[PDB]
């Protein structure tokens, strides 16, 4: 995929230019965020279950969807829907710590409108859900990390709407 | 104050302006020949 | 599989934007284990 | 980069990313300011370290700069010293990158098929790369140098 | 807080703050800061620590919310809620403060008494806040945690 | 008595608020000036003999409070002037590194006008030497810790008249 | 600093705070820095106390006069020679991080001292301010920062 | 520079320069690869030139670092440090161009007027640059010395 | 006026910096070429008046410049027009040793192409007259010294065009 | 130049009308003032060295200006900044005494910006070091002579801007 | 003028005059005797700046005044120099009016076709026009230079 | 066009530069423009009203109005009130340009032909204008209403 540090490097080489000092105070910006984002990484994970939980019960669940005739209506395709919501997460935290979000492109996004509508998964919901994971990330991880999770939560969705 | 907050961030200000039909049909102008009466207004017309 | 373009810079991002008003605003300012009389001499300008 | 290679790892076996993973990305980002001033030093020199490289790869090989040979003539000579800057230039990328994936992609990938249709001979290549790296550890400090050699030394190990 | 700390100390003595005091006074700043996160962080998850200590607590205690227990009832169970709430504010003010005084004066002093007025088991209350405490940790960072357990564990300490 | 911080947190308790960003931004204000404030506090402890010289100096001395029949005359009431006037500058010291001006009010402040009004001490000429201990206490602090400064001195002042 | 903050927590009668630990934590890296701020001291000792000295009685021509305590060669050695000492506690207050070595051997009973002797505490006070001065000039901006604060406190102690 | 000098004075005559003339440029252009090794020298050992400097010129001048002085004070003293550096740095800038010309525009000319709106005295800064010759005299080969002086002797005949 | 040493400092005087061996490197440039230079000169300062001669014979004589109703018809305008011609060929060989145009600007370019326009003397004309200085001068001073003769003489061609 | 009596009479002059009350009033008007006029010119011309010095401390020095690269690098730019000061303080002396701004428009104002603006002196910089002047003098002078010298300061700061 | 321009637009929209618009056409008002003198500056100095230019302009092309040239005889001169007094005095309409306009229908529209039929060179008149304003501007007062020169600097566009 | 267009366009006819004459009827122009400005920007807040209140002196409670009249339906009620809300916006433009041309140019030109073919009685419609004009002359005020009422007259004269 790609990250800061290599967007950087890939600019400069289309280019074909040596690395020069502005390339190098961006460079020099990201090392700086790194550590913020690593302990972001790590809230992410060990809250990540309760995340997706607390996510579903905002917007998911006691709903059509989970009633009969529902899209999440069966326990697979309520295991299918979890399943997903869990990928957004793990991959927003991909994503965070890169510092790019190329890798939302490359894996999530690209073909996911056109899996749904086959499937007749509904995106305004799954929309939903993301943005609900978003405000349980943003206090998890705290201000300073919530501006920068923010941001890939919200690629996600637009990417999808 | 809390009614007229978002309930979710918009965290990306850009994505949510530019949503819905395009700015391009509200900002176009129309011209008539009832405006043409000036020599400049005639020549827009025409480029029209 | 095509290949995907960048809807992104890297200095948008938060974190990155933030860092580089704190090394750009204040880049010039006082420089400690440097002896006063040095950076009293010292020019910030520079060129121009 | 470490951190895109961990990311990959991670993704790969479908996990989120350890705690040990976590801590090598904290490493990195503290190595990554004197990484920097490394590549920094080499791109100030980058101009001596290619023409002194290149005059001792031709003293290494005479055959390459000879009528017969490939690199002869002013046109040729250019493009071998332009190849030369290349692969400097792809050196400096690999340490900021703390990988050798963006040297990789960029330079040692079909690099054979390459040189081979030019008829550029690849163990002279690999003489001139091993050329610039001894020109690049006399100006960098020891222990720079060898953080610099890691990237020169898989350089001369791709075209092999 | 700390600062009221070493003033009080100098205005006793009726002296100048003693050079030690000043250096304690400049630590205290820096860490203020990072403080302050703790606090934010804490703040914002309040609603779902609060939710999941009471749930760890009831199942603790099954008997504080039965018939005959105090918590036993909507209003009740409400109240007892709300005064977890209001221990963990006062855990936030601690924080920031760098002093567990605030906390002291607001929630330690006469506890014994409301409570035993009120007939509520000290106990008990003191197991909702040692819940109240490992959830918080969970949020925390590891250093974060350390911080703020000690004025989880103070709180625990005072209400026996 | 009460700090910045401490006043803070009390404003919110009587509201029972948990601390929010307004208050929060009002504690991270008070952060950044405490470096200089115990810059300042340092320099006013070394050079706080010579500030009260140059002060007495400038309002008290050569004066007929020093003559006999002035107030501050005979050896035992210029000692006590004197020590009023230290006491008026290490509590202004205090509240500079406390930042509030409580601490004033509850030590200094509280019943001075009485006292000195039957010892028949002179407010005017008191408050006269406080102004100018602050001039001299500006020049040896710098300026941004002297508008510090400033107000706590200017807050005696006021009290006394 | 560790005494100070072992005697907080006697005085309380508590184990020691990890807040409190932390900070010692901090001090003992910090010593190794502080060493050689010392140490730069200690190899300009011999002239910070000569500059100061003389700069001390160009401000005060009247210590050195035949009235002055000062005047006379064993006289203005012994002045020297309390500068000096001054110096090397300034030293040792910078390695333990803490007034407290400073203030034993030196400004407890100083007052007493100096009156039998009949020295003026003024003019002491003085030529330690000079020897800041000077130190400072060769200290970085950092580290004599650190120094200022343990010559402010003599100035202010005498 | 000298060139510059030359080219003046035939510019004021109207005629091309004299053979005369143009022998010192020759002699100069010999010279000036000594000259850059003396410059660079005085370069390398600057700081601790200005710092000797500093302290023989506050012995031979008590007063100036003294209450009334206008050296007095940390800042002050700094500013009296920079000034030591700048005028260092003009001598440096006078070897290499072999006239005091650059040295003159910068520093000599309403140096007087400058000074006496600050109240320093201008002796005391003429003694500075003396300490500074006798110290970069010390560093320097009695030749490379006797050149150095020179440009020193200049500075303290400009200001005195 | 500017010299190429003078040039160095000036650039190294307004970044406040110490002469650098980056800088060492330009001047120790400079000092190599001046040798030439200085041959160079003298050989022009000897041929003057034959190099001013030739110049004229290539493109101003044998003109309808110099036939009646033409700018240098008349002995006082050939007389004229030679006396500017000596002026370039001096100011050249001044720039020459100095290693910098800017003596040009100064003295040489400035203001001449107005007082040409007031005067109406032939612009193009001139500086016809100036390169074909320029190719004599190369003759005379051989191929190192031309190149660097060359360049001034087009700098006096560049601003009066 | 001219002068407020003179003022009065060349209006009558033009007018061709001899002296009315009126005019006489206006005359009278200045008449009281002169004496204060006087008292301050007198000041001001004893402390102008200080009141230089201390406006440029207050705005010209410890600042870029003065560091290289700056306007008022150098010690001829240094001395030429001061040596402006002091024309624009006598200047205004001169204007005070006579009671009308025509002399700064005719001596000072009048080329100033083209000359700075070809200089590359900066306008702004100088402004603010003639404001700094007129807060010193205001204190010499005293209130009642200071709002006199305040106008002509302004009008000569309001002429550069 | 200006005033014209505004009610156009209000009249395309169908509405009364904005207030902004009607504060514009207020300070044209008061502006328009500042821009009258400026106009009589140039008409008084209008045959001056016109000889002027034709010279320079006469310079600066010799091919126009040659036999191949359509401004070449006494005739042709003539007309030439007619020209550029016409471009002059609609300069000065503009000035008053505040717009281009005024100029604009008298001169800039069909300029082209007029010219192309004449066979005179476009470019060339645009340089007598580049010339008047030279002239022009010296004459004139910086601030007052600047008006007149937007308005020279349209008739360059608008002949180009 | 506009007054100072047309002293302009006096001169270009001539081919004569602008002279002091020319610039004293500009400066003329010039100090009556505060007035009209001013009175537009009454004229513009009071529009509706001035419309109404000369509606009900001319066109309201009479045979138009009534069934078989012109301004009979709201379809024909509406285009009058319209027609006159015309008059009113280009006499306003009128003032402010201080130019009668733009109302031959805008409004009066083929309006009589027009009129004559839809049937509406043009003395009435005359009758309107006048009604705006004294309503008008009220809100603007005396010396603004001289400037105001030429405008009025040009147009009912067209008309
Ligand atoms: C009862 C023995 C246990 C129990 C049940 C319980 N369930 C919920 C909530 C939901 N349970 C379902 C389950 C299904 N959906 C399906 O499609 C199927 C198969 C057909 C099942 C069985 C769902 C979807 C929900 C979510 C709510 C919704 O329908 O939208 C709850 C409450 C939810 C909560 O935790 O807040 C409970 C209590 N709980 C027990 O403890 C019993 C042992
Ligand atoms: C309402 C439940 C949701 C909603 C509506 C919404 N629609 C538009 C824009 C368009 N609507 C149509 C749709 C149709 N054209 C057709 O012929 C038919 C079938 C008969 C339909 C349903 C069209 C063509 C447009 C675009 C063109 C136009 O608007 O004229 C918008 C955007 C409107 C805008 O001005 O931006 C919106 C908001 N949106 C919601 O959020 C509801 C869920
Ligand atoms: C003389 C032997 C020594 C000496 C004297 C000295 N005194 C002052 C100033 C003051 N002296 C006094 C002292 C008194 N005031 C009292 O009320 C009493 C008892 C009745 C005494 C003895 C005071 C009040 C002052 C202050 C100024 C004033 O008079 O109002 C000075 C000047 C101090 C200065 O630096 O300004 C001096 C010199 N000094 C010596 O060294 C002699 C040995
Ligand atoms: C040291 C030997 C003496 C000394 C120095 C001193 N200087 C100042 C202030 C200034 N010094 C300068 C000097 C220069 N500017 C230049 O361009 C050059 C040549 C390159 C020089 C030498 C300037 C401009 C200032 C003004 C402040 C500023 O830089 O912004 C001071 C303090 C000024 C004051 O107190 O007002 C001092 C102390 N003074 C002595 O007495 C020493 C003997
Ligand atoms: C004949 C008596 C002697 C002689 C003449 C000679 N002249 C030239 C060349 C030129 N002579 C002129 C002279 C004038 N130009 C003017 O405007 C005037 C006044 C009206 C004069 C007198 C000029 C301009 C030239 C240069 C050529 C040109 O006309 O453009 C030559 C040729 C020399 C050469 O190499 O050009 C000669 C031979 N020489 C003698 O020996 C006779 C005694
Ligand atoms: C010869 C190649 C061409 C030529 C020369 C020419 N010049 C003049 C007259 C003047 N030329 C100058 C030039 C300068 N004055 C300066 O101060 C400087 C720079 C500092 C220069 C270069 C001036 C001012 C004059 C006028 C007064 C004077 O000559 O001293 C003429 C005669 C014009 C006249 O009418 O007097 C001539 C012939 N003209 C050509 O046609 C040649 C191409």
């Amino acid at each position: 995929m790609q990250d800061a540090i290599t967007a950087v490097i890939n600019n400069y080489d289309v280019q074909g230019k040596y690395l020069d000092g502005a390339a190098l105070d961006k460079l020099k910006a990201y090392f700086t965020t790194g550590a913020v984002r690593v302990r972001a990484a790590a809230v992410i994970s060990s809250n990540a279950t309760t995340i997706i939980k607390e996510a579903a019960a905002k917007a998911l669940i006691y709903s059509d969807l989970t009633r009969p005739g529902g899209n999440m209506y069966t326990t697979r395709r309520y295991a299918a829907c979890i399943r997903d919501m869990d990928y957004f997460l793990r991959y927003a935290t991909y994503a965070m710590l890169a510092g790019d979000p190329s890798i939302l492109d490359e894996r999530v996004l690209n073909g996911l409108k056109e899996t749904y509508n086959s499937l007749g998964v509904p995106i305004a919901a799954t929309v939903g859900g993301i943005q609900a994971m978003k405000e349980v990330v943003g206090g998890l991880v705290g201000p300073d990390a919530a501006k920068e999770a923010s941001i890939y939560f919200d690629y996600l969705s637009s990417g999808l709407s | 104050q809390e009614l007229g907050t978002p309930i979710n961030e918009r965290s990306i200000p850009e994505m949510y302006v530019n949503q819905g039909v395009p700015a391009l049909k509200r900002q176009r102008k129309v011209f008539k020949q009832s405006q043409a009466t000036d020599r400049e207004s005639f020549d827009a017309l025409v480029t029209a | 599989f095509k290949p995907i373009r960048s809807k992104m810079d890297i200095a948008s991002m938060p974190l990155v934007q933030a860092a580089l008003k704190e090394q750009q605003a204040t880049k010039t300012a006082l420089d400690m284990s440097r002896p006063m009389f040095l950076e009293l001499g010292r020019s910030f300008k520079g060129a121009d | 980069s470490v951190l895109t290679k961990a990311i990959v790892n991670a993704d790969a076996e479908a996990r989120y990313l350890s705690p040990g993973e976590l801590d090598r990305i904290k490493s990195f980002v503290a190595s990554g300011e004197r990484r920097l001033r490394i590549a920094q030093t080499l791109t100030e020199a980058r101009e001596r370290i290619v023409k002194q490289a290149g005059d001792q790869l031709f003293q290494k090989r005479p055959d390459v700069v000879s009528p017969g040979g490939n690199a002869y003539g002013e046109k040729m000579t250019a493009l071998c010293l332009r190849d030369l800057d290349y692969y400097l230039r792809l050196v400096t990328y690999g340490i900021v990158a703390g990988d050798v994936t963006p040297i990789e992609e960029i330079g040692i990938i079909g690099v054979k098929e390459m040189y081979n249709s030019l008829q550029t001979p690849i163990p002279a290549v690999a003489e001139g790369v091993r050329a610039m790296k001894n020109v690049a550890t006399s100006l960098l400090s020891g222990d720079d140098a060898a953080e610099a050699g890691f990237y020169f030394d898989y350089l001369v190990g791709a075209m092999q």
